[PDB]
DNA sequence: GAGCGTACGGCCGTACGCT
DNA sequence: GAGCGTACGGCCGTACGCT
């Protein structure tokens, strides 16, 4: 057998391509999750790993993470659990660690021996209703477990923790926001659908970093959010001077090297030495002592334009749409998330519906052996086999398949006193119960209003206050 | 690293170019020590759409290919000094697979074109049932893979040099945006 | 406050060196695990990786034991993974791998992600009757798990497979036997307890590797078994073969045991380089799947092959000493063992395994007996049963009145409200008798065995010799005499 | 690697030597580095009761060490020239954390005893509730471990030269035997 | 330009006991 | 005396996109 390299390169390297952009390097638009980390909360959420139970090792974790869902080098899974343990990266910390779990000047975390872990309360909300069939589940690389596909994703973590991620053919990089205008951008979306992103933008000003600091303007926050793609001033907050705040993703011991780089170099002037008088006690503190004399604000502001005292973030906003790389902007990003909650709110109401139609249908049968037990015991007692007292069950009683099962399935102990008006309760709750859910699918604004209700008390839960200020010019 | 064959006659012997020590070892076992010999290599090597020429001739696992052929480099290459007639990429039938098949076929196009041009280089990875080559026992990568008898190998052949000058640079140069839109186009498929 | 520089390093010395000891370097005795082996099969048994069932990859168990066994390296337990399924050094190999495994020479095994592993058969007897209280259990490193202090080990793992180990104060050096000879010594030493070392050697000839080749003597094997050290000879196999035109060559088909054949055949190729020995023209290793070990010396013509043989033998790992060295946990204390002390330890093991599982099956047979035994009050007054249920308010109510009235116990009684109301059938009605009347029986048969203790020594006998009867096999090591 | 204090006051200047970057980051981050030094350590160092002069002298964290002190090494030691007045060992309450302990301490006995002598050596450990260093929180690695206000240091003291020596030449040098008679004696 | 984060490759070093 | 096997530390390289 023969192939042409043409075909071989081409064949080759779409696989390559598509499997490092669909499942590796960007992010799912719904939940805001590339595979691994999906896997992670996932087995958290499997290991019953919850923010009321205690601590569990990282190593725990990790091996049931690597041999359930993820067969790749086990510090991959390690990283990428640590990262959303660090409030200094993720805005929302997805994981509840105890212990070291690396710090703003680039130490590694512990060995995952040594460090416990559990999910943050936020968390739960990612979750929430995962086996209420509010998602698809896929077998997983060995078909021996189930995962999904995506999460609930209660809250909007795509645009709330960020992202960022090297493919082939392309790369993401989307900034983290504030909660509270995130919801209040989706509600406002929610109630006219034909909203303009200058009008998203009342509410959601703009990025706001786990690490504070400043942002230069808003023509480069608008230019981002209006076609997806936009360079965003991230400056520190400095006022001998004082640097308090330092920019998202700037390594502090690296920007000081920098600064101390400058001065040696003699490439900047009028400092005497610079001190990192940071502690856990007084937070973020680098102090520059100025020469008598020369101009502090002329340093600070070459200190700004030469090192990464004011840098850059270079917004991209790639992510998974409909299971394709896509180049979304403000809107699309909101849109795609909504739809994806009515989804979720849709199927869990109609999971509701099926699971209590069902349970009304065996209740009714179990008040019919209940009204008649002297009979039904006779025919049970009568029949040779299982499956002769079932359709003798079936003809005198009129019970289908399912209501005779549950009958010859009942425990002697359900045929006390107190059980019998249990299921009588059990069965005029579950009527009024399915009448409520009916509504809720048979009005599509009762089912949207339900939404905005539901995303109202995650806001008034976990919104927060904006930390980044966005500086006017 | 090379883990030769006794014969000294190029026409009938074989290199398999394997990922990692990971296949290295289980080929080693597996092989018919006479005509196939075995080149570990360690993992991804460099992309030489992308990298200079002083980058490229650094490199340790593009060394121990050049040396191993013997051919030689560009203007200094001899197809009359190649040490085997059968050069295999051996990959996984996987993404990490894919894109070692991708770089190597890339070596081999920019650097030893004649070798492709001769029919002198392959292409195999595991059979049906398996993804991995480490997933397999060397009696098994021996009789389906290694074995000539009945073995699977597809031949590498050089139909348009115009059209493969370009496949080239488009899915292997500096140009991500033709990449993007190769993708584009055929993420279907 | 303030510290002794002699009085914490004693103190910190000692807890270093008796956790290497106790719970890293050396084996238990009785199964002739190190902890980190006996997680790994015990992971094996809870994931139900048995020979049975279809292989998993690697990462699932590593992942499973780092874990909720081992916190350490997920290497460390990888690697002795990796071991336990290779034939060149497990005479009896504990891990049935697909894949990668290793090689001779050496060469490592894939990533754990590539592999795939379970139990072999012989496994199942280390783990068999774990789970009917033969062993006692243990709190994980967290308390969130429970693990074997000890496996059944219905085999003598320790000398089978034998053992290495570099502790603190000391280290072990275990060479591997043949299963056949040693379940032979077992039951010689079952019917005499003041049997011999001489004796025992006329089942265990001596120590047997996965890798053939020789053994010099009995001297050294006769020195380890009554000392528990010696150094024992190990000779690889090889013949002198013509090659045509009135020249030799050297064929060398087995090697000694944890001897890196690649390694070998560097240092006679490194010896004829430095001129350090002569008459050799060629080195070439022609080993192969289909033909096994074959590394070829080819002789210059009117050399003499058996003076060049015994220089190699001399000045090459072509011949290789075992320094036996047999120290194991005993009541989990390091001790210095001898052929007949090991035997008795795993014997004394045995005993208390089947006795334990037979007290623990007369429990489970009694006690469902009992529930049988209410089940057929309750079919024989049914009607009587369900009106005492109707007319109780609560389950509280329901259970004091039926064991009131009926004479019944709380866990009767409690039998019965947890009843569905499927086993009122007749082919149900049928099956609670039938199973009474058969486990009457078995209890019975249990009774018989803790009755009597040579009953109970012939069992484990019996157990032993279907064991032996289902995996021993021919030895490979020729004891050469000597 | 040595993440060194401000001050230059070797009297209130303070060094932890940590097993790892796993608790050096942690300690880095939870330290008054006005006061408070930190040299973390690559795992096991050589045991210098059986590695000879050359070995020791070019092994990269023994040389560590003996910079960051400033004291120098038997020919060219000085008390004087310390840079610290509170050398800390710090390991985890377990197997390897005991070892570490232990050759940290032979190193100290055989190139820089006047360090003992002079009360400049500690022993810290985690607190009950914790087994290793890497599980607790900066804050807690301060508030139990670092915090002069309230924390748990132990001074090693020299008091008997001839029992000393002897100790370091049974459990760390040549003879196997000794060791493990002291073993067998001591084993609970 | 050299980092970032997902993936994958390699290479060394320390103790411990006995050859 | 470099290697064995349990434990623990480190270091380096490859692709990929963007800035």
């Amino acid at each position: 057998n023969e192939r042409n390299i043409t075909s071989e390169m081409r064949e080759s390297f779409l696989d390559y391509a598509m499997s490092v952009i669909v499942a590796r390097a960007l992010p799912d638009v719904r939940d805001g999750l590339k595979p691994v980390h999906r896997r992670i909360l996932y087995g958290l959420n499997e290991q019953g790993m919850t923010p009321d139970k205690s601590y569990k090792k990282s190593a725990r974790i990790v091996g049931d993470v690597m041999g359930k869902y993820h067969p790749h080098g086990d510090s991959s899974i390690y990283e990428a659990m640590v990262r959303m343990a660090q409030d200094f990266s993720y805005r929302y910390p997805l994981v509840d660690g105890q212990g070291n779990f690396g710090s703003m000047d680039g130490d590694g975390a512990a060995a995952m021996r040594y460090t416990e872990a559990r999910m943050t309360k936020i968390t739960l909300e990612l979750l929430r209703d995962i086996n209420k069939d509010t998602i698809d589940f896929i077998d997983n690389y060995d078909g021996n477990e189930r995962e999904p596909s995506v999460l609930p994703a209660r809250f909007p973590n795509l645009l709330a923790n960020g992202a960022s991620g090297i493919a082939v053919g392309m790369a993401t990089n989307i900034p983290p926001h504030n909660l509270t205008e995130l919801i209040n951008g989706v509600l406002s979306l929610s109630k006219n659908p034909d909203i303009s992103i200058a009008e998203l933008m009342e509410d959601i000003e703009g990025p706001d970093f786990p690490t504070a600091g400043l942002i230069l303007g808003k023509s480069g926050i608008r230019r981002a959010y209006e076609t997806g793609r936009g360079s965003i001033q991230m400056r520190s907050r400095a006022v001998r001077i004082v640097v308090t705040e330092i920019p998202f993703q700037v390594n502090k011991a690296r920007m000081i090297e920098k600064i101390a780089e400058l001065v040696r170099d003699k490439k900047i002037d009028g400092i005497t030495d610079l001190r990192d008088e940071t502690s856990l006690r007084t937070g973020v503190r680098v102090v520059i002592d100025v020469r008598k004399d020369a101009n502090a604000s002329v340093i600070l502001n070459n200190l700004y334009k030469q090192t990464p005292l004011q840098t850059s973030f270079g917004v991209n906003m790639i992510a998974l749409v409909n299971g394709r790389p896509k180049l979304i902007n403000l809107k699309e990003a909101l849109v795609h998330y909504l739809e994806h909650q009515k989804t979720v709110v849709r199927r869990r109401t109609q999971y509701n519906l099926r699971k209590a139609k069902d349970r009304a249908h065996i209740l009714e049968g179990l008040r019919i052996a209940l009204d008649h037990i002297d009979e039904i015991i006779s025919t049970i007692r009568e029949s040779d086999t299982d499956k002769v007292a079932m359709e003798s069950l079936q003809q005198r009683f009129k019970l289908s398949e399912k209501q005779a099962q549950a009958i010859l399935d009942m425990r002697l102990r359900r045929l006390t006193g107190l059980e019998r008006d249990k299921i009588e309760a059990e069965y005029n709750e579950l009527l009024n119960y399915i009448s409520e859910l009916e509504t809720i699918l048979a009005d599509e604004e009762v089912l949207l209003q339900l939404v905005r209700d539901e995303l109202t008390e995650i806001r008034d839960r976990f919104g927060d206050d904006r930390r980044t200020e966005i500086q006017l010019g | 690293k090379l883990a030769d064959c006794s014969s000294k006659s190029p026409e009938e012997c074989e290199i398999f170019l394997v990922e990692g020590d990971s296949a290295g070892g289980s080929t080693k076992s597996g092989r018919d020590s006479r005509t196939q010999a075995i080149l570990p290599l360690r993992g991804k090597i460099l992309n030489v759409e992308k990298a200079r020429l002083d980058r490229i001739l650094n490199n340790n696992e593009i060394r121990q290919m050049i040396t191993a052929f013997g051919t030689g480099i560009g203007g200094d290459f001899d197809l009359a000094k190649a040490r085997y007639h059968k050069i295999v990429i051996m990959t996984d039938a996987d993404v990490d697979g894919a894109h070692i098949r991708t770089l190597l076929l890339t070596f081999f196009y920019r650097f030893m074109r004649p070798l492709i041009e001769a029919g002198y280089v392959y292409i195999a990875q595991p059979p049906t049932g398996y993804k991995g080559l480490g997933e397999m026992n060397a009696d098994q990568l021996w009789e389906t893979t290694m074995n000539p008898e009945h073995r699977a190998l597809l031949q590498v052949k050089l139909e348009d040099a115009i059209e493969a000058d370009q496949t080239f640079e488009m899915l292997m140069g500096d140009v991500v945006e033709n990449r993007r839109q190769f993708i584009e186009d055929n993420a279907v498929y």
